[PDB]
């Protein structure tokens, strides 16, 4: 049941259900570090909530290289 | 003799060879040390004096109490640790000269 | 996995131990210790030489004037003073009397440590009478500073070495029936053979001190070889284990006992009646008579005690045969009336590195058996 | 200055001389001073890029064993640039003789962390650690021994104050031991006790 | 001034430490908080850790990132074994303080206080 | 005020501030934590028994090394309670027990204690005198307890007229009395409305009137912030006390079915400037014991 | 000089081994054992009544201290600062004044007796001998403020006693 569209539906709904996402404002191009304005420490959090609910390990260095929602989709259907 | 004194030193059974063939690999890691080094002529020497005592006794007892070093298997535990010296020191370079000095005001005591 | 156990302060002295034990036989313990942390270093490094003098004497605790002779000759090797004579008998005197002392309760307590309960009653009775001859020479019942840098202070009043002649006699008839009571007896040489042996290469590398190397092979007596006091003009003998025991740690102990009584033997036999202190105003403070009817002792008295005496600026490591094993010192003094960093080499610590290589591969009550075999006290173990 | 004054010797002090020459021939890279003070006892002043190889040399070597580690110290100095001096104490079996390694270090530097030679300094290098605040590289475990978990400061420091920034005391509000500022009952007067008028000449340094 | 390194080269290598070490306190704080029974919310515990990181932030040189990570390290694997108990945990937050204030007219009617 | 009154420094532990309390009753709960927040000031606590030398002794550790100070008193005799206060800078009023004996009953007790001792402090000559009273005391009926705190109230206010009368609802702590009250049962379904509030917060409120002035003579009342129905209370507190479950007397009952109301006409917790705390958090604090081994918020919010 | 022990063979000769056989099976070196509590259990005790009997000590045992006065007159110490100076727990608190009389004095000389690890420097210390360490071991108190001792209750107590004092002193002047 894997799909590309739901993987960007999922990674969606688990943005939302972070909850110092202030305000949603989500996209494709959200680039959610620079346009909206938080921190690498949020950065971490972020993909290690993707790990948590339905990643691989994700190394730090690939973890640290995302920085984008619809590159963090494109990064979980390069490795699954 | 049997059951030295030490726990676990197992007794030797001969100790003459396996001293003469201990200090022979000494000589030849030895050789392969450089010449105008002073670690060369200081181990050379005392090593070719130990082995000399040693070519010339049928004994245990009288090798035991006139080479000094005492207990006869603890001289081969310690040609042992010499060796491994020796294989360590052809690396590490330490003929060579002094590594960077101190700011020069620091081995004073009295502050 | 495996059973990670957290043996707490309660009584089996006071530590903590995790071990991650296999199945009622380990894999690997850890002690935590440091539960007993008090800050003597610090403590002697802002206070005087005299004024610290009694964190030396209760850094260890059972042991108390071994511990005193170790930092009064720190002080008395740096500053470049012989005391005199008689001042150094009656200091190998009651070393040898604390050595027995320390060697008596360490017996007792490893055998109330296992379980059985009345030659600790006995032998603190004779200790009861130890601690007796304490209160008389000095007044106090355990801690007694009484060694200053500078010899003997206040000297052992008349009417005291036929006392200890007493105590000699029957002290030694007591530990002939110590011997007679257990020592082949059958369950504790069953409790305590094979386990925690040592190799005498091991106990180089780990650094074990005193009764452990005596234990495990290589003859090593500091007494023997480097004689730091009138030691070299009394004549005994040191036990020696051939095999890596705890019966014959146990066995080493009671020799060691019984070799004390030999020097407290000799030492009331050949005692001169040279001098109680140095013949220094400067060090030692001058005694009483001539403080009041002399200004040079009143101002010696004045400025000594203040001030204290100053120490010429260096560092010296001393160490003596503590029946624990090398207590050492090591002063480092700028010159000045403090001095600047002590430190102090712990045999109880040294023994306590080996508790893996002692603990290996057997039970937990051998474990017990194990802390309980070094005379460890875990204040002297702290630093 | 016969009675009460201790004799020194003068075979040990020649001995010593030369064997801190000879250690200082034969190890040419490391050392810097070699001294031997009145009482005759050993001291090599040494650069922190070789306590390997100077105490694989001195654990060796066969004419002086020195199999035994004692104290390890590294005595809080400041006034310098490298703060730390510490000190290795090492004593032989087979000769009767004591000398102290006495390498240094500022308060960010690695030195090469001699458990791998010395078992015995395991601890010792841990409590160093834990003190001090000298950190070992290529180490095993490095943890707080002799100190709480939820202390830290490095105590031992001259910059550490004697009492300490926290006081434990139970309190019934939360039920347990919680941690507070220093509120202390009496002063702990410090006394200024170092009289002038120089009681030793000999130590007298050169002035500007 | 060619100083030997701890275990980095730069900057980069302490971002990447200190982002796994992060990482680590951030998955360790839900297990201890149901182990030692604590009081506090999970949220507030992260909240806290994440302050912990915030308050060193305008360091710099390379060598003491390498020394606070070590220093995280050795104090989660202490707080991931059981060895340090509800005491510590609960020290490092700050329940008993009575906070003095900032304001410099309160720290006037409380004076002496610079 | 004379010197060794002025405070000098930080809070607490030989930091000496301000006051000098005399405080009554104190061996029991609300007295309990009021003595460890005047200990964690830094102060003198004149805390005068009547009981055992043991329950002072469980209290005593709190102040520092003779900051607290421990004294006999009795209900009869007005010489000892003026020898209580003799020199005091503030006096509290905590006292009551919410069962009868043969000796003191619930009449009197708030009549014949707090006139005496009002008398003998105004006649020693102090200030600041903070009395105690539970909310909804009124001269209406079905409670003895609750017509003789209304009675207490009137006459503190009648004799000493600078006084500060306050009133907290049904607290709730570590040891509580009505929440400890409801997990140890086996019970009935009604409605009711009822805001517990926690003791830290009404301590802080405390000490806040006893060393802030422009407070003293204005009665002063004690509001929650939750205001919630009993019945999804007792739910709550048997889902986080792991159990289902669907002195105990007659007036303990009808206080806990008593409908407890605020009226803002006396100011709370804000015009004295201390945050007050929801139930939840010290809630699950409060309610260990669950079982062997054993979130669910609730959180009705009713109105 | 060495002295090892732990060296025995098993002797093969038929005593010898018939002998550690019947010291396996007969159970003999543990009755001896019983035989030796035995022993000690028909000796008479060795212990003190001690409500009744208090135990032996020295002349110059060290603890409770208080301020000695002298023969027929005022008080003996100074306030030299000789005991505040030498005291290695710092406990001595001292406060000086002078009285009308002229003569140097003290107001405040305050001991902690929770702080004293009792040495003894300041009865060494006192050049006029003013605060001696007594005899006795009477302090089991109630309450940490009562062991807090002012210059009062130290003059009390070298006023509850000087005759003990005064005796220890002149039997142990010529040592110290
Ligand atoms: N639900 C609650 O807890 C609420 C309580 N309050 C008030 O808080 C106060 C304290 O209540 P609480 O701690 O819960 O209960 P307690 O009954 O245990 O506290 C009362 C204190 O006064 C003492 N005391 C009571 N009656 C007498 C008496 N006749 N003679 C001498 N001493 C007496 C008590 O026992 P002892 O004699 O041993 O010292 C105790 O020290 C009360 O005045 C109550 O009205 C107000 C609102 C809510
Ligand atoms: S040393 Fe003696 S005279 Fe001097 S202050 Fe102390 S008690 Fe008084
Ligand atoms: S005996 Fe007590 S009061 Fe006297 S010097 Fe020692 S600690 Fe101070």
């Amino acid at each position: 049941p894997l799909t590309l569209e739901g993987i960007k539906d999922r990674v969606l709904y688990v943005l939302k259900l972070y909850d110092k996402i202030d305000p949603e404002k989500l996209s494709v191009n959200s680039h959610f570090m620079k346009d909206l304005g938080l921190d690498s420490l949020d950065q971490v959090e972020i993909i290690m909530a993707m790990e948590d609910e339905f990643g691989f390990e994700i190394p730090d260095i690939d973890a640290e290289k995302l920085m984008c929602p619809q590159e963090i989709v494109d990064y979980i259907a390069d490795k699954k | 003799k049997k059951t030295t004194g030490l726990v676990g030193l197992a007794v030797c059974e001969t100790p003459h060879e396996r001293l003469k063939i201990l200090y022979t690999k000494i000589l030849d890691v030895l050789g392969h040390i450089p010449k105008n080094a002073a670690y060369r002529k200081y181990t050379e020497q005392i090593t070719n004096e130990k082995l000399s005592i040693v070519k010339a006794e049928p004994d245990v007892k009288k090798l035991e109490e006139q080479l000094q070093g005492g207990q006869i298997e603890e001289v081969i535990l310690q040609a042992e640790n010499e060796l491994s010296l020796a294989r360590k020191m052809i690396q590490w370079k330490p003929w060579e000269p002094l590594v960077e000095e101190p700011p020069a005001s620091q081995w004073k005591w009295p502050i | 996995s495996n059973l990670t156990l957290n043996f707490g302060p309660q009584h089996p002295g006071v530590l903590r131990l995790v071990m991650e034990l296999s199945g009622e036989m380990v894999r690997k313990c850890d002690p935590h210790i440091g539960l007993l942390h008090r800050g003597t270093e610090k403590l002697i490094e802002y206070k005087t030489y005299l004024q610290a003098l009694p964190y030396f004497d209760r850094l260890d605790y059972v042991s108390m004037m071994c511990n005193e002779q170790a930092y009064s000759l720190a002080v008395e090797k740096l500053l470049n003073i012989q005391p005199p004579p008689r001042a150094q008998w009656i200091r190998v005197l009651f070393g040898e009397i604390t050595r027995l002392l320390n060697h008596i309760m360490a017996v007792t307590t490893h055998a109330l440590d296992i379980g059985a309960m009345t030659p600790f009653f006995w032998m603190f009775e004779e200790r009861e009478k130890m601690f007796e001859f304490y209160e008389r020479v000095s007044g106090a019942r355990m801690h007694a500073a009484y060694v200053r840098p500078g010899g003997v202070h206040q000297d052992l009043p008349l009417g005291l070495m036929d006392d200890i002649y007493e105590f000699s006699k029957n002290f030694s008839l007591r530990i002939d029936e110590l011997e007679e009571m257990l020592t082949n007896n059958r369950i504790w040489r069953n409790r305590t053979v094979d386990i925690g042996v040592v190799t005498a290469e091991d106990a180089l590398n780990y650094g074990f001190s005193g009764v452990m190397l005596r234990g495990s092979g290589i003859q090593w007596d500091l007494r023997k070889t480097q004689p730091y006091d009138v030691y070299d003009q009394v004549e005994f003998d040191v036990p020696i284990g051939s095999r890596g025991d705890c019966y014959d740690r146990y066995l080493c102990r009671v020799e060691e006992m019984r070799q004390s009584i030999r020097i407290i033997s000799q030492c009331l036999n050949k005692m001169p009646p040279g001098e109680i202190k140095v013949d220094d105003a400067k060090v030692s403070p001058p005694k009483r008579a001539e403080m009041k009817t002399s200004m040079e002792s009143l101002i010696h008295h004045f400025k000594l005690y203040t001030e204290g005496y100053q120490v010429p600026p260096g560092a010296t490591y001393t160490a003596i045969e503590a029946p624990k094993g090398e207590f050492g010192v090591y002063l480092v003094s700028d010159g000045s009336s403090r001095p600047y960093r002590c430190k102090i080499k712990a045999p109880g610590f040294a023994h306590l590195a080996g508790l893996d290589k002692m603990s290996k591969g057997h039970m937990l009550a051998d474990v017990v058996a194990i802390i309980g075999t070094q005379d460890i006290v875990f204040g002297e173990v702290d630093r | 200055t016969r009675p009460t004054v201790r004799p020194r010797n003068d075979v040990a002090h020649k001995q010593l001389s030369a064997f801190g020459e000879y250690v200082a021939e034969i190890l040419p890279k490391y050392v810097q001073q070699v001294q031997v003070s009145c009482f005759s006892e050993l001291e090599i002043c040494i650069h922190p890029d070789g306590v390997i190889p100077v105490l694989t040399f001195l654990r060796d070597h066969s004419n002086a064993q020195f199999k035994s580690l004692a104290d390890l110290t590294a005595v809080d100095i400041p006034t310098r640039q490298n703060r730390f001096e510490i000190v290795y104490n090492l004593l032989s079996l087979r000769f009767n003789s004591r000398i102290r390694v006495k390498t240094y270090t500022d308060e960010l530097t690695p030195v090469e962390s001699s458990v791998s030679v010395y078992k015995a300094a395991n601890w010792y290098e841990r409590e160093i650690w834990d003190m001090f605040g000298v950190f070992f590289a290529n180490h095993p475990d490095l943890r707080r021994i002799l100190t709480d978990y939820g202390f830290e400061g490095h105590p031992f420091r001259k910059d550490f104050p004697l009492s300490g920034y926290v006081e434990l005391r139970y309190d019934d509000e939360v039920k347990r031991v919680v941690a507070e500022p220093v509120e202390l009952a009496q002063e702990f007067r410090k006394f200024d006790l170092n009289s002038p008028w120089e009681a030793f000449p000999a130590y007298r340094q050169p002035p500007e | 001034t060619s100083v030997k390194p701890i275990f980095s080269r730069d900057m980069n290598e302490a971002k990447r430490r200190v982002r796994e070490l992060y990482r680590a306190w951030y998955r360790e704080v839900p297990n201890t908080v149901h182990l030692f029974q604590l009081d506090i919310s999970v949220k507030q515990g992260r909240d806290k850790v994440r302050e912990m990181f915030k308050k060193n932030a305008h360091v710099t040189d390379p060598r003491v990132v390498d020394l606070l990570v070590i220093k995280g390290k050795m104090e989660l694997e202490e707080t991931i074994n059981v060895w340090k108990q509800r005491t510590h945990v609960m020290r490092f937050f700050h329940e008993t303080e009575a906070p003095r204030p900032k304001d410099f007219l309160s720290k006037f009617y409380v004076g002496h206080d610079p | 005020l004379h010197h060794a009154v002025i405070p000098h420094g930080k809070g607490g532990r030989s930091s000496v501030s301000g006051i000098v309390a005399t405080v009554f009753g104190a061996t029991g709960f609300l007295g309990r934590y009021l003595v460890n927040h005047l200990g964690r000031m830094g102060s003198q606590v004149i805390v005068p028994y009547r009981c055992e030398p043991y329950d002072t002794m469980h209290l005593r550790p709190m102040g520092d090394l003779g900051q607290i100070i421990f004294m006999d008193w009795n209900g009869r005799d007005k010489d000892s309670i003026r020898r209580a206060v003799e020199h005091s800078n503030v006096v509290i009023n905590l006292v009551g027990r919410e069962w009868e004996t043969k000796n003191f009953d619930f009449e009197d007790v708030f009549v014949k204690i707090p006139q005496a001792i009002a008398q003998v402090s105004k006649e020693a000559g102090v200030e600041k005198f903070i009395h105690i009273s539970h909310l909804n005391a009124d001269i209406k009926s079905s409670s003895k307890y609750l017509r003789n705190k209304a009675v207490g109230e009137k006459e503190v206010r009648e004799t000493f007229p600078e006084a500060t009368i306050i009133k907290p609802a049904d607290i709730f702590g570590r040891e509580d009395r009505f929440l400890n009250y409801f997990a140890n049962i086996r019970s009935l379904g009604k409605k009711t409305v009822k805001q517990p509030v926690y003791i830290v917060d009404v301590t802080k409120g405390i000490i806040n009137a006893i060393k802030d002035p422009d407070a003293r003579g204005k009665t002063f009342a004690f509001v929650g912030p939750n205001r919630y129905l009993l019945f999804d209370l007792v739910q709550y507190v048997f889902a986080v006390a792991h159990r289902p479950f669907l002195w105990t007397t007659r007036d303990k009952v009808e206080r806990i079915h008593t409908t407890d109301r605020t009226l803002p006409h006396l100011p709370g917790l804000e015009d004295l400037g201390v945050q007050a705390t929801p139930l939840e958090l010290k809630a699950i604090e409060v309610l260990r014991r669950h079982r062997t081994y054993r979130s669910e918020i609730e959180d009705v919010q009713p109105a | 000089t060495y002295k090892y022990v732990n060296l025995r063979e098993p002797s093969m000769d038929m005593k010898s081994v018939t002998d550690r056989a019947a010291q396996t099976l007969l159970w003999t070196e543990l009755i001896r054992g019983l035989g030796m509590t035995l022993s000690y259990l028909f000796r008479e005790p060795a212990t003190i009544n001690y409500p009744f009997e208090k135990g032996p000590l020295s002349p110059r045992f060290r603890g409770e201290h208080a301020l000695r006065r002298y023969p027929s007159g005022e008080e003996r110490c100074i306030a030299c600062k000789l005991c505040e100076a030498v005291c290695p727990a710092q406990a001595i608190t001292i406060e000086a004044e002078p009285r009308a009389d002229g003569s140097r004095r003290t107001t405040r000389y305050d001991i902690d007796m929770t702080k004293c690890i009792y040495c003894g420097f300041c009865q060494e210390a006192c050049p006029v001998d003013a605060i001696v360490e007594g005899p006795n071991f009477e302090f089991s108190t109630e309450t940490h403020e009562e062991l807090l001792y002012n210059k009062e209750k130290l003059l009390n107590n070298g006023d509850k006693w000087e005759a003990e004092i005064a005796a220890n002193i002149q039997a142990d002047y010529l040592y110290r």
